[PDB]
């Protein structure tokens, strides 16, 4: 993992070393993992015009391993190949099967739902990112826990849930929820927002504390 | 002033997962002397799991 | 929510593990006369001879503790008309029941669920070492007396701790270790001993999560893999 | 039973073993001033770093304890007029009984019913190690108190341990093994020599519900007869 | 001991293993104990007309062994072939003696009243199954406790519990049903259902849960 930076006015590398890892002196292997010349910060922003892969100006993004991958030399060629983009190796890329967000909602749980996607030409869809994460969160959702046919205990009982609307219903759909969401390691963890029983159908809102 | 303390103890082991290994960790004891021939160590583990399978 | 005018008060429930699958959602018609709950911590104090030190390990396991007293007059139930003394027998009977299949250690399906409407907090909970207590004294001769001690296992909104799914990026069953396992079984034990002794000459020369990309821990089982569709040597090596 | 809708309860009853066969029971006249059941559990909590730990080793012993006194007045009985002093005395012998002769001699019962008609429960208990206690105090010239702590052996709907039957499907006992050893207490001397050393023959170069039907248990059992009746060597094998 | 199972419409026997044993891969070995061909499942009536003996469709009913027989061969080979026999030979095979059942209810706890019958046609009749179970029962309950001649404590003192109908008579006389029902170890437990007590005449009913 890594910390997001952005460069104050006429900021200091050595002062972001410091401010990021309390010791001064491992500025040397934060330019290193970012692979940037000697000029490592510069005011003006058409200087970077030059050399702008190797050379930061104000604004400009910044990666800031953590303290056990710093004298990695592995892990400072790969944040090195992979310099702003270096969300998408934790969290994966996947095939895309969300191909319409407008019909399947209504479904539900049941069978015969979601289908693979091409997007552009000829390159088969991919989802990958924030998205990725959130796709495999919904089918997560969506799907029965011992419905798959390997790994079971995989999915949530929501279906079985569908009743009566008294209170202690809505509580146990929301542990349900918050259950379903913590399974998953890349969720740190899950609490509700806001909960709503109007009419006869259940509605409410999650958050999750998304890493990175 | 009194000083804070807070212990944080990490287990490895290279031949199951090191890191699931240290978390059913209550304690150890670590008998090493220049007086005898032998160190030894002794180390506590909690019974959730069958760790003679292991 | 709490009688605070607004909304009307919600009775404590439980939710005990039914034997053959699901859950019973056994709820109190009335609410705890007495609630008492712990958080002890592990702090632990030690006195040298010219300073004390204060050290910390962590939170330590919760207590939760409350006694009550069942309705007395008929109350009616969503698929039934039970009394206060039905009541407390099906309790009784569900703790006994939680109890005794207990006797592998440990339960392998879920723990005890508990619901706190008064106040909004959920925990999943165990039975304590003291149990289910029940007395019924001279003085009010026909309301029964429960009181029921627990222990915090953790929050409900978290899952299990072993059930969490990790990252499994790449492969964890890779394929080179089997083959490797394949082959060196299938080789004769000529072949197996003249390994050993190359591996024990290559000893002696010493001196005097897994991914195919971005990584290189497997970097021994694809060499680990050649040397037995190449000859190199009456047998692998490493 | 209770007095609210149902009709009158019935009082708590208590069974002992009569010596001469047969059983007898004691009623008590007036109901108990404080009745406790404890229902513990032996499990232990213990956390680690970062993780708790629960263990169970099934349900703990059902402490029951109860006090009562003994109404002055007289009442009818099943024979004869007995007063509270008379009832009270008549307890305190046939828990003398139970109890005295209890580790010495020899009681018939093996353990005690505890009828608790009031609550609709039953159970098997034996005398707890607190024991019966008996007091008058200054504010009871003419009555009797008495205290009684039990065990619970277990619920007296199950039947006894050793009066439980197994499935025992097909023949239990291997008469073939019993016919091969009165066989073999007529050979010889030099016969259960060469035996002996067939047997070390055969265990020195190994590694290199009786039932026929649906069942292999007992293969060995009928070769060591036909082997010693046909003779294989002069003792046999196996 | 074996759980009954019944073929749900378009199920795999991959599921039918995942749901029981857990894992998929003891599906192996599940079907030997069945002894069917490689068309294991087949919804077609018609293709199972070929060799209705070797072949499995839905509604057909299947044995589930508990994981300890699983990997015996003699379960395996047992199963294979008796399939609907096991239940039987489980349970027991004995002589019939229910010559007179309108007879022997108006006798309770009366000597020389069962006796032996003839079924089929030159054959003492047997009974096997659940009605060998409940003949078993009967006759223990009906049997006194120390009337036998070997191995003794074998009955009830039913015919010492006549009293003044009263309600402690009625707890006693349930319980020593409940013990002379649970005295044999195939069945679990017991419990009384009803009671009844109207002039001069004991009237009740039992459960029991027996195994399999």
């Amino acid at each position: 993992r890594f910390k997001k930076h952005v460069v104050q006015h006429e900021e200091t590398m050595q002062a972001i070393a410091q401010r990021y890892y309390g010791d001064v002196s491992y500025w040397i292997d934060l330019v290193e993992h970012n692979n940037l010349k000697y000029p490592y910060l510069v005011e003006t922003d058409e200087e970077k015009m030059k050399d702008p892969e190797r050379l930061a100006s104000t604004g400009d993004t910044l990666i800031i391993p953590i303290e056990s991958d710093l004298t990695d030399v592995s892990a400072k060629e790969i944040n090195s190949r992979d310099k702003d983009v270096l969300v998408e190796l934790a969290l994966g890329r996947d095939l895309n099967i969300t191909a319409d967000e407008k019909y399947f909602n209504e479904h539900g749980t049941s069978d015969n739902i979601l289908a693979f996607s091409t997007n552009g030409n000829g390159d088969l869809d991919t989802v990958k990112g924030i998205d990725n994460m959130k796709q495999q969160l919904q089918a997560r959702l969506l799907t029965p826990r011992g419905s798959l046919m390997l790994h079971p205990n995989y999915g949530s009982d929501l279906h079985n849930l569908f009743g009566l609307n008294i209170p202690e219903q809505a509580t146990l759909i929301e542990m349900e929820v918050l259950r379903t969401l913590t399974s998953d390691n890349r969720v740190k963890s899950a609490n509700l927002i806001d909960w709503k029983i109007q009419g006869n159908v259940y509605s409410g809102q999650f958050s999750v504390e998304i890493k990175s | 002033m009194r000083r804070i303390r807070r212990p944080k103890v990490r287990i490895e082991i290279v031949t199951y997962n090191g890191d699931e290994f240290g978390a059913k960790l209550l304690g150890f004891q670590t008998k090493n002397s220049m007086e005898d021939d032998s160190s030894v160590f002794q180390i506590n583990m909690a019974g959730d799991t069958y760790w003679d399978k292991l | 929510p709490q009688s605070d005018g607004i909304s009307n008060l919600h009775r404590i429930a439980l939710r005990f593990p039914k034997e053959g699958g699901g859950y019973d959602m056994y709820r109190f018609k009335v609410n705890p006369e007495n609630y008492t709950i712990d958080s002890p911590q592990r702090t632990t104090a030690i006195k040298t001879k010219s300073d004390i030190v204060i050290e910390d390990y962590g939170k330590d396991i919760e207590v939760i503790n409350f006694t009550g007293t069942t309705g007395f007059r008929p109350v009616r139930e969503a698929d039934g008309l039970k009394t206060g003394k039905q009541k407390m027998e099906e309790l009784q009977s569900r703790v006994s029941e939680y109890a005794m299949q207990g006797g592998s250690g440990n339960v392998s399906g879920s723990y005890l669920q508990f619901f706190n409407f008064t106040d909004d907090s959920y925990y999943k909970v165990h039975l304590a070492p003291q149990g289910l207590k029940i007395t019924r004294s001279k003085d009010e001769p026909l309301l029964f007396r429960y009181e029921i001690t627990l222990v915090v296992i953790g929050s409900l909104t978290e899952a299990d701790r072993s059930a969490v799914t990790t990252e499994e990026f790449g492969n964890v069953k890779p394929n080179a270790s089997q083959r490797v396992d394949e082959g060196i079984k299938e080789l004769d034990k000529n072949a197996r001993k003249t390994r050993d002794r190359n591996n024990q000459e290559i000893s002696r020369r010493e001196n005097t999560i897994y991914n195919p990309r971005q990584s290189t821990n497997g970097l021994k089982g694809n060499i680990d893999n050649m040397a037995l569709i190449i000859g190199y040597g009456d047998g692998g090596v490493s």
